[PDB]
RNA sequence: CUCCUCAUGGUCAGACUAUGUAGGGAAUUUUUGGAAU
């Protein structure tokens, strides 16, 4: 049960943004902390 | 060619086995290790009987 | 004679030790199987036992 | 699942690791603790002049990102822990097929 | 051996009387020849 | 007591502004989910350095560890 | 089948193989095309006998050196054939071994090597390396 | 070397070294040549050598020493305990075996180590198929602990099947122990043909041992009991082919019928029964052949049958898509010439299929629909007056257990010709069969009208080649099989001959095709024996994503679940001969394509189910061989050496037919039981004196496992099936039995779960998972288990690729069950119908199979929990709806309405319509605004809107004033109707198969979860009344909410509540 | 691979040690960064 309720709350979460980029293959932009940009 | 049928005519141990398995194999132990210690004799076997 | 039934033994020249009447309830194809005997080995001809 | 134990099977691999401190690694991956912490062998590292090393070992929290080849196969080692899972969780009218 | 005392039987091939089942006391002897 | 989490919860579904404790970025947005270690994600976002609008982002997700704070807009 | 613009080394396309009579010979080889080809990336391993590769490692593997029975009896099981076609590049050390008894092994290979393989029908790259001898 | 010495002197240890280097292939080549040769003394003291090369030990050292973690002081002290392995495993407890290897310390260890020790509960039991030819089912089960460090990566373990001395081998096989397989109950099957002295007097038993090709001392030997096994007769001849070619359509009555055939002269096989057949009424065995026209002489049949205005016909074929085939061919032709006749295919529903069973006057079903609809013959008088009936294909009551659901089928026909003393006229149709004679004898027939031939009596000869490769039971093909049938293809292509090639799966029909095209580029033939600028124009479509590249080189692509437009394209062009080749997948047997020639590449398919690959049936190969006849009939049949004698001997020789009643014995009974035709227990052994099974169990008793053959002993054990069958329908509650000959009684549970149809093992998973409070997810999971779902198949990739789907769908797979299990893949089959995901056609043809079975399994799960009396029977209606639909509650109602997608819902939220009712009051210029679309789509989208009503609940009470506690309180509910419907068809696209509409009108409390009443209608007209005899509740204020729920349409729920009084 | 937790088998008067289809190694004292310039 634990681990049912923690993939939901993963999947409506913020964590909805990376799920939603691993599913659609869609780019995604990342602002890292040295200053430099993953996209 | 075939005839009828009737419906009157049909109308722990484990546990023993692994205990006495696990006697068989403590009492093989205990004999082993006899073997063990048993693993000049002439006159001190003389003495002892 | 269907079922042959080798048993726990140490044998010597001309002479054998021998187990117990063995207890094979338990095993399938035995439906009532009675005992019949037993059977061994020598190097003599002998008319007797 | 837990992206570390993927970490775990790329032993023998050369791979270039970007550090939060900046610095740049190089070297084949001996082995990776779950920690993330990477041990490396044949390693040419470039403090932000390069300097040659036997074996490298990098605390997991230091490393900022590992670069891999481009050649890794990373449908088959990503797909591992869910069936790993499954493994540690695994009538008459049996045959449906007949003769 | 115990000449009075209980056994588990099933169906099977029975072994020869010298074969390596019956006779263990040799390897550790075959190896102890050499030792260790 | 009203704890944080209400408090963000019924902030759930209306715009805000995060100022991350660089404060070299804020960003604005309507507050789509925050989840239990607090991570933020937001819609529509704006990206306001040094109080000027940088540009408009879109969805956009904040690292729990770089908030500084939320207020409502 | 490797670009000289494109530094990407193309793995799978080429394979190599390198008959060394001797497993010792064959060890000593396996160590110098490595300091030799390591700058490209290669895996050299050797595929004979006390070397013990599986199904998967020659897969994996770009340059073999094997000797002649155990490259011999990897090129006769017909699962493999895939391997075989691949290999474009087949050289045979001390061709001379042809005098004494193991040079039957290398023949056949060679035999096989031409006749055997006609529905792919790519002839590789044939090399002997000899002691100097007549004929 | 095997005892690990190490020397001193090194001459000697060079020599070891050799030796150690090429010991273990001597020895094992020595022990293949054995086994080949069959050979029990040296094979198995050969594989412990072989053992003892690769592990370096002995079997006096013990197994724990090949364990790179077992410790040195251990091994020691177990080798000097002189202690039987034997009881070190079975030891369990821990503590226990420290002290029984009498060091304390490392026993957990120790056992921990035991449990990854390779240990098996085996179980044998063998049976004859014939006199001469014997089948071994085993029960192997692995009871060991998988590790990937210690096993590798599976383990092969050699099954030597070997006689009652251990002297010769009678067969062999290596099997993989995959990581899978260990704890499941795996059954693995095999045939062996027995000797000539060896069949007349036959042995105690044979040995059956099993041994690791890598673990010490495995050694399982379980006895194959041979007691009182009694092997049937010899073989009878089937009946001779006389010479007369005579009989042609002149002979029959009226000459309308002979438009029919477009031919004249009859056949060789057909001449032979025509005088029985279309002239007399009798009971006609015609039997056998696949090639022969069994279609014509079932036409023949029905033609009979209507010149004695008769009138109703069942032509029953397991095979559901030859059946639309055949459909298809009858109904443009025959229907006509008799010129009324209405000829009609069954549906899946029961409501449905009876308004055809009562509107047709030809049926065409499945015998698991047919059987389903005809199991109240009692109550549906229809099926009382059914005069003809023509079983084809009777060989398949061998298949599995669906042929012993086609037997039970057969036997109440019978069993209802006998009891309502009613004149049927049975004409089975089946294959080449030697136990042919009994099976007609059972069913009301003579030794004269049986008709039984050889395959051997075919008019076109045809070669079955059968050819034998090594290594190939544990794959689908290898590569000399694919060589072997690309020059069988070649040798084709170059005469004038066709050829076809068959395959296991759309994967494999893709590799081999690209397989071929790489031999054919080379080699001079590519040919498409047609240019290349004239195929393009054929496939412009190019659906089948990949059907383009393959056949634009001359190989076709054919498999289910195709593009039907694309599928035709390729078909069109083998018949003009264009694509010279053609891959055809196994389920697309039923598809028959004349060939020239016929290849049959593998003959293991993967089933997930078994966890591993087993060959095809007898039945599917005779299929296969059917499609191809010439200059010289040709069939190519690649195969294995342990199948080889059982296709070379099946194939060529007819197929003894047997009865799998025996599994099915629990659900039959129950049916009898509801029906309560069997009223005592008596009456149920008078029951099963008409089965096949029956009389199967008389001529080879072996086979079923009454060991005594006799009046008395058939009569026993039958009764001891029957009372074990009737315990386990009273313990699950299906019955009662109460003494006073004996009364028997039906409980609620049996009731449905008997007139559904669903199997005793699926109603008690049912009834164990559901309980109270029950989510819609539980419910969900327990639909998925059920043992309809063993007939949908999964190779390797389902199963991953459900792996990679979960990602993607609504819902999670219960962690306590098993992933590989057919329970998971129709649990993501279902989130993929729910969300419409775009799915592989190869998942598209396992989600309709689903869908077949659904329905009947949906309605159980709703209507237990009404059983069971709990108001959470509303989510299960919701899920019922969702089936029949394809959209979720929560998400969208408007997705309900038919071709519904993202763009086009939006413009229902621009004009802001929430529910669909709102559809209804629409009017046509909006309606065009919205749907852009096909004709065809529109039309659908208004019969939805039509026959959707937008009904009202109304109700009408007897007593408000009066109410008393526990008394039957009857209230009448007035429910009414916008438009009348013409027919009650349920529309929807993802769903194929044809609904009917029904309603479920429901009482229940909300906060108790206390469902007191439930009906279901089936409302034809436009205004009715219904009468809810429902018990009150207990006293005091009670709140009472009625829905209106339909099975079909989400978003109808109507409600009305209101609360009474009650004293 | 390592530490903890848990389980366990043992030993000692809670601790120690082997094994584990175990859980784990993002919210203040260490490994999911207050760093960046």
């Amino acid at each position: 049960e634990l681990e049912e309720l923690e993939e939901f709350e993963f999947k409506h979460g913020p964590m909805s943004l990376i799920n939603d980029a691993m599913v659609t293959r869609t780019p995604v932009i990342i602002s890292l902390r040295n200053n430099h940009k993953i996209i | 060619p075939r005839p009828l049928f009737m419906k009157k005519k049909a109308n722990d141990d484990a546990r023993v086995l692994q205990t006495k398995k696990e006697n068989m194999i403590k009492n093989i132990d205990k004999a082993n290790q006899v073997a063990k210690n048993y693993e000049n004799e002439e006159l001190i076997k003389q003495c002892l009987l | 004679i269907k079922t042959v039934v080798l048993v726990p033994q140490l044998g010597h020249v001309g002479s054998v030790q021998i187990s117990n009447i063995p207890d094979i309830g338990d095993l399938p194809d035995t439906e009532g199987l009675e005992l019949l005997g037993w059977i061994h080995t020598q190097t003599e001809e002998l008319k007797f036992m | 699942m837990k992206l570390v134990n993927f970490l775990k099977k790329l032993r023998n691999e050369q791979v270039t690791i970007e550090l939060k401190n900046g610095t740049t690694v190089w070297g084949t991956l001996q082995s990776v603790s779950p920690q993330m912490n990477a041990i490396l062998t044949d390693v040419k590292l470039t403090l932000p002049n390069i300097a040659s090393l036997q074996y490298i070992n990098i605390r997991g929290n230091t490393i900022r990102q590992i670069i891999l080849p481009d050649s890794l196969n990373l449908d088959s080692l990503l797909v591992d822990q869910k069936q790993l899972n499954s493994l540690r969780r695994s009538a008459n009218k049996r045959p449906r097929r007949g003769l | 051996f115990n000449q009075e005392g209980d056994y588990n039987f099933k169906y099977g091939i029975p072994l020869e009387f010298y074969n390596e089942m019956h006779r263990p006391v040799h390897f550790l002897q075959f190896s102890e020849l050499a030792g260790d | 007591p009203v704890n944080p989490k209400p408090f963000l919860k019924g902030l759930v579904n209306h715009r805000v502004g995060v100022k991350l404790k660089f404060n070299s970025t804020e960003y604005r947005g309507t507050l789509v989910s925050t989840d239990n270690y607090f991570n933020l994600q937001l819609n529509e976002a704006e990206e306001f350095v040094a109080g000027v609008s940088h540009g408009t982002l879109g969805e956009i997700f904040i690292r729990c560890n770089n908030v500084l704070y939320i207020r409502e807009l | 089948h490797y670009n000289p613009k494109t530094k990407k080394l193309n793995l799978s396309a080429f394979k190599i193989v390198y008959i060394a009579p001797l497993k010792a010979l064959v060890q000593e080889q396996v160590r110098e095309f490595q300091r030799r080809l390591a700058f490209l990336g290669i895996k050299v391993a050797e595929l004979t006998g006390d070397s013990r590769l599986s199904r998967k490692q020659i897969d994996e593997t770009q340059v073999l050196v094997s000797t002649p029975e155990k490259w011999d009896i990897t090129t006769r099981n017909s699962n493999n054939l895939a391997i075989v076609e691949l290999v474009r590049l087949l050289i045979i050390d001390e061709i001379h071994l042809l005098h004494d008894d193991r040079g039957p092994v290398l023949e056949s290979i060679v035999a096989r090597t031409f006749w055997a393989s006609k529905y792919g029908q790519e002839y590789p790259r044939i090399i002997g390396l000899s002691a100097t001898l007549p004929n | 070397y095997f005892s690990q010495l190490k020397f001193e002197g090194f001459a000697l240890n060079s020599d070891i070294v050799f030796i150690h280097q090429n010991a273990g292939r001597l020895l094992r080549a020595m022990f293949e040549i054995c086994l080949k040769r069959g050979w029990g003394h040296p094979t198995r003291m050969l594989l412990n050598l072989c053992k003892s090369a690769t592990t370096k030990m002995w079997p006096t050292n013990c197994p724990l020493r090949q364990f790179k973690t077992c410790p040195v002081e251990v091994i020691k002290r177990l080798e000097a305990s002189t202690v039987p392995w034997g009881d070190y495993l079975q030891l369990e407890t821990p503590a226990e075996v420290g002290r029984a290897i009498r060091s304390e310390k490392y026993g957990k260890q120790v056992y921990d180590l035991l449990k990854r020790f390779p240990k098996m509960s085996v179980t044998c039991n063998a049976q004859p198929i014939t006199r001469s030819v014997m089948r071994f089912n085993i029960e192997i089960i692995a009871d060991w602990i998988w590790d990937m460090n210690v096993h590798g990566s599976l383990e092969p373990f050699l099954l030597m099947l070997e006689d009652t001395d251990g002297d010769s081998i009678l067969y062999y096989d290596v099997l993989f122990i995959t990581p899978d397989i260990v704890g499941h109950e795996f059954t693995l099957s095999f045939t062996y043909e027995l000797k000539q002295h060896n069949q007349n007097n036959l042995p105690p038993n044979f040995f059956l041992t099993l041994i690791s090709e890598n673990w010490w001392h495995s050694e399982f030997e379980i006895p194959v009991s041979f007691n009182g096994f009694k092997l049937p007769k010899k073989f009878p001849p089937p009946t001779p082919l006389l010479e007369n070619i005579s009989i042609s359509t002149s002979e029959l009555g009226n000459d309308d019928f002979s438009e029919v055939f477009e031919f004249k002269t009859f056949n060789k096989i057909q001449s032979q029964v025509f005088e029985s057949l279309y002239n007399s009424n009798d009971s006609v065995f015609v039997g056998s052949g696949k090639g022969t026209g069994k279609t014509a002489m079932a036409e023949l049949a029905l033609l009979n049958h209507w010149r004695q205005n008769k009138g109703r016909a069942v032509y029953i074929n397991p095979s559901g898509e030859k059946i639309d085939f055949l459909l298809s061919d009858w109904n443009k032709r025959f229907s006509h010439l008799a010129g009324g006749k209405i000829i009609n295919k069954l549906g899946n529903d029961p409501s449905l299929n009876l308004k055809l069973l009562a509107k047709s006057h030809v049926l065409l079903a499945t015998p698991v629909q047919f059987e389903l609809l005809s199991r109240r013959w009692r109550q549906r008088k229809n099926i009382q007056s059914l005069e003809l009936m023509i079983y084809d294909d009777a060989h398949e009551i061998s298949q599995g257990v669906y042929g012993a659901v086609y037997e039970t089928l057969i036997s109440r026909m019978i069993f209802i010709a006998t009891q309502l003393e009613k004149k049927i006229r049975f004409v089975c149709l089946s294959n080449c069969l030697a136990n042919a004679r009994d099976f007609g004898e059972w069913a009301g027939m003579t030794k004269s009208n049986i008709y039984n031939f050889s395959p051997s009596e075919r008019i076109e000869p045809l070669e079955i080649n059968i050819q034998s490769f090594k290594d190939v039971e544990h794959i689908s093909f290898n590569f000399s099989m694919l060589q072997m049938a690309f020059e069988a293809s070649a040798a084709a292509a170059g005469n004038r001959n066709s050829s076809s090639v068959f395959l296991p799966s759309r994967k494999d029909c893709m590799e081999v095709a690209s397989a071929f095209m790489k031999f054919s580029k080379a080699i001079e033939w590519d040919m498409l024996n047609v240019e290349e600028e004239q195929i393009v124009p054929y496939i412009e479509k190019l659906t089948d994503g990949h059907l383009r590249a393959p056949l634009k080189h001359g190989v076709g692509i054919l498999y289910k679940g195709m593009a039907s437009n694309d599928e035709r394209i390729v078909k069109r062009l083998y018949e003009y001969g264009a694509v010279s080749v053609l891959l055809i997948s196994k389920d697309c047997s039923a598809f028959a394509c004349k060939t020239d020639e016929v290849i049959i590449l593998g003959t293991n398919l993967y089933d997930g189910a078994e966890h591993k690959y087993m060959p095809y049936t007898i039945n599917e190969l005779l299929e296969m061989v059917g499609l191809a006849s010439g200059m010289a009939g040709k069939v190519l049949i690649l195969t294995s050496h342990n199948m080889k004698a059982y296709y070379k001997k099946f194939l060529i020789e007819p197929l003894p037919t047997e009865s799998y009643l025996q599994y099915i014995i629990h659900d039959t009974l129950n049916n009898e039981i509801a029906n309560s035709i069997i009223q005592s227990k008596q009456d149920c052994v008078d029951w099963f004196t008409y089965s096949y099974f029956y009389r199967r169990i008389h001529v080879n008793p072996s086979y079923y496992g009454v060991r005594d053959t006799s009046p008395h002993g058939i009569s026993v054990f039958l009764s001891n099936l029957v009372e074990t069958c009737l315990n386990d329908l009273v313990e699950s509650s299906f019955i009662e039995i109460d003494d006073t000959t004996e009364i028997i009684s039906t409980l609620s549970n049996g009731l449905i779960a008997s007139h559904y149809g669903v199997s005793f093992f699926t109603i008690q998973s049912f009834v164990s998972s559901l309980s109270n409070t029950s989510t819609l997810k539980n419910m969900l999971y327990v639909l998925s288990t059920a043992v309809e779902f063993e007939s949908v198949p999964l190779r390797k990739g389902d199963r991953a690729l459900l792996v990679k789907l979960s990602k993607r769908l609504p819902l999670r797979f219960p962690e306590h069950t098993s992933s590989g299990s057919v329970s998971f893949k129709v649990f993501l089959l279902l989130q993929a119908y729910f969300s419409r995901l775009e799915l592989p056609v190869d998942f598209q043809n396992d989600l309709k199979d689903i869908l077949e079975k659904v329905v009947p399994l949906i309605n159980v799960v709703v209507d237990i929990l009404s059983a069971n009396g709990y108001l959470n029977a509303t989510t299960a209606m919701d899920l019922a709806q969702m089936l029949i639909q394809g959209v979720w509650d929560v998400d969208n109602p408007l997705r309900q309405i038919p071709h519904f997608n993202n763009k086009i819902l939006e413009k229902c939220k621009e004009i802001n319509v929430e529910t669909v009712y709102d559809i209804m009051a629409l009017e046509d210029e909006e309606r065009d605004e919205i749907l852009t679309l096909t004709d065809s789509q529109l039309a659908q989208v208004a019969a939805f809107v039509n026959n959707y009503p937008n009904v009202e609940l109304t109700y009408s009470l007897n007593n408000s004033d009066s109410l008393i506690s526990g008394v039957k309180q009857k209230i009448t509910i007035q429910l009414t109707r916008d438009v009348e419907p013409e027919n009650l068809q349920v529309t929807s696209e993802k769903y194929p198969f044809d609904k009917l509409e029904s309603w479920w009108l429901v009482l229940g409390e909300v906060s108790k979860k206390e469902l007191y009443a439930i009906k279901k209608v089936t409302l034809n007209k436009e205004t009715q009344q219904y009468e809810l005899e429902f018990d009150t509740p207990t006293s005091g204020k009670h709140n009472l909410t009625i829905w209106c729920v339909c099975d079909s349409y989400l978003d109808a729920d109507k409600e009305l509540s209101f609360e009474i009084n009650v004293k």
